[PDB]
RNA sequence: CAGACCACGGGAUUGAUAGACCAGACCUGGAAGCCUAGUAAUAGGUGCAGGGAACUGGCACUAACCGGCCGAAAACUUAC
RNA sequence: GAGUGAGAAUGCAGGCAUGAGUAGCGAUUAGGCAAGUGAGAACCUUGCCCGCCGAAAGACCAAGGGUUCCUGGGCCAGGCCAGUCCGCCCAGGGUGAGUCGGGACCUAAGGCGAGGCCGACAGGCGUAGUCGAUGGACAACGGGUUGAUAUUCCCGUACC
RNA sequence: GGUGAAAAGUACCCCGGGAGGGGAGUGAAAGAGUACCUGAAACCGUGCGCUUACAAUCCGUCAGAGCCCUCGACGUGUCG
RNA sequence: AAGUGUUUAAGGGCGCAUGGUGGAUGCCUUGGCACUGGGAGCCGAUGAAGGACGUAGGAGGCUGCGAUAAGCCUCGGGG
């Protein structure tokens, strides 16, 4: 198995499916190439996602001690947490739901011999 | 008008999956010795150091 | 010149006027502006035609450029350092560069400077 | 437009229609104070 | 001039694609300044003037980048 | 011995999906640039420019709200986006009157009304009275000051 | 309404503005982290296997080709 | 020379693994419900019931208590 590293950024203020929009752009590639590609992403979800594969990179150069360049996202997913409930008034005094939805990005980047 | 039927998961799924983001395009470009990755579109205001690196 | 094909940038016609020539006199006042790509791209035409009339130094020139900037410090930076610089140059006194989309809309984003290489 | 709502606030009417003095003028309202006062209404009256 | 978001032309300049610039065309209609004539409104000369866009030519002056992604055969049976 | 079996009651509650990353993001003014701050800025600050109202979209009083005011901090809730900002969150501070507006002065409509009259009871009226401003009477104006109060504080000069 | 027996409520370091995490530590257990006993379904992902872009499907049921694992004759892949 | 022929998945389905959300289930409880046996069966102009505002060194709620204000005195219990 190859030396993976963990990094879970729970309670994000960002939907699980927008999160995911993103997480599929860099879902397999390098560590390096995936912070290129959220670095020029224009989704917003982007910068959540980034921090959390760097965070996995952080940790696997830190505590596992891992050559960085060597790391690739190997597993990254968002889940979707907790949704807050608002009220939106509508026509006619009628009260509409309002999802405020978090997301858990979990990044598990692993170090692999190109 | 209104949806008359709950959507099934394989037709939604299916439709859902077309709200896809597009990577962007990353080409080299060296600045302060050391060689970044930005859109060859920002290739020249990298260059001219119009784009913020980080 | 020629005129927006689409929607006017300001939201209207009189705010399209109105922000070209804000962006001219910024531009011709700082050398370099940083402005949503579509206002560069139309601010170049309209900014090198006031170029223009500042190389053609002139009072018919100076009376045509100030029927559009209103900024008197402005003209007599065209018509005093501008146009002399831009003598010899014939043309695209202008140059749009493409930078990085703002963070609030994603608009895309453009810087707009005088050219110098002479 | 006539957008005048049915609430028109007024401290002094609210309390000379609803007010403390008002309730216990009647035996009606007095009663209304009792019955609130055993519900264990934290306001028992305007 | 193709367009809701596609595809078509030009381009990694080995380039007129667009803009600018220079002309022409065309539209307006005689600019500003100055001079002259009128106590003035105003008129006349400078002068087919000035201004200006889409069309047409020139012109690399500005931008088409010292760039990234995709993108090749499993073979077998049967006459000459 | 049963609160003993749910899939239907346009059943009830909680959590979720479908439409859907769709409509919308709330007028008829409009924003732009430069610089700053900051991790982050279309939205905050500053400087210009531009535009809008201008019998108001300016400045006040009243009602109503109740601290929303000022200073310093905060930015995971709210703001239809973001936000370093905010009427949001937190702490502290802030409202100074013989003359202003009220009460201590009057009464109108109307209310309540000692007794009282009427009414099986409950109570309905009501006199004397007593409340009751939206009205009457009643002595102060300029200037300055604070981050937040100002005919209130201060200065000058007035009046019960 | 429910962390834990006990706050022993995660020192310290690292990524991050924070939030949130990863090491480390506490704990019998963080598969107990003040979003906390157990942690169902709905619902939402990620990974793997088969399948599916000539097809008309109350979405199943009966046959059923083709694609992995449990015991052995045999010695090794074709049977049951 | 004609014929035969696996080979893709933009997405989807099914299943398994592994998660998230959610708060069901199980086991509980600080709280209720129905009663049993007793006490007392009234309080108030010596101002009741119930409250408003205050009160602790520090902000608020609940509790207690009233400018003697989480309290004062006397007598008892306990350490």
């Amino acid at each position: 198995e190859f030396p993976s590293a963990t990094a879970k950024a729970r309670y994000v203020r960002v939907s699980a499916t927008k999160a995911r929009r993103v997480i599929d752009l860099v879902r397999g590639k390098s560590v390096e190439e995936a912070l290129d590609i959220l670095r020029w992403a224009p989704q917003a979800a982007s910068e959540p996602v980034a921090k959390v594969i760097a965070s996995a990179a952080a940790n696997a150069q830190n505590n596992e001690g891992l050559d960085p360049s060597t790391l690739v996202v190997a597993t990254v997913y968002a889940d979707e947490g907790p949704t807050a409930k608002r009220i939106r008034p509508r026509a006619q005094g009628r009260a509409f739901r309002i999802r405020k939805r978090t997301s858990h990005i979990t990044v598990i980047v692993e170090s692999r011999p190109p | 008008a209104v949806p008359k039927r709950r959507m099934s998961r394989a037709n939604t799924r299916s439709r859902r999956a077309q709200w896809k983001a597009e990577a962007p395009g990353l080409v080299t470009v060296s600045v302060a010795g050391q060689q970044r990755k930005v859109p060859r579109r920002l290739l020249k205001a990298a260059r001219l150091g119009l784009v913020d690196l980080d | 010149p020629k005129p927006t094909k689409g929607p006017r940038l300001g939201g209207s016609s009189s705010h399209q006027s109105a922000l070209l020539a804000n962006l001219a006199t910024s531009l011709f006042e700082h050398g370099r502006i940083k402005t949503t790509e579509p206002k560069a791209r139309a601010l170049r035409p309209y900014a090198e035609k006031l170029i223009t009339h500042a190389k053609k130094g002139a009072l018919h020139n100076r009376r045509e450029v100030m029927k559009k900037i209103r900024d008197k410090d402005v003209v007599h930076t065209l018509f005093a350092e501008i146009g002399p610089f831009y003598a010899d140059r014939n043309g695209g006194y202008t140059r749009i560069i493409k930078v990085e989309n703002r963070k609030g809309d994603n608009a895309p984003m453009a810087v707009i400077e005088l050219v110098r290489e002479k | 437009a006539k957008g005048k709502r049915t609430f028109q606030p007024n401290n002094r009417r609210r309390a000379r229609v609803h007010g403390f003095r008002l309730r216990m003028r009647t035996r009606a309202g007095r009663a209304i104070v009792a019955n609130r006062r055993s519900k264990g209404r934290r306001a028992l009256t305007a």
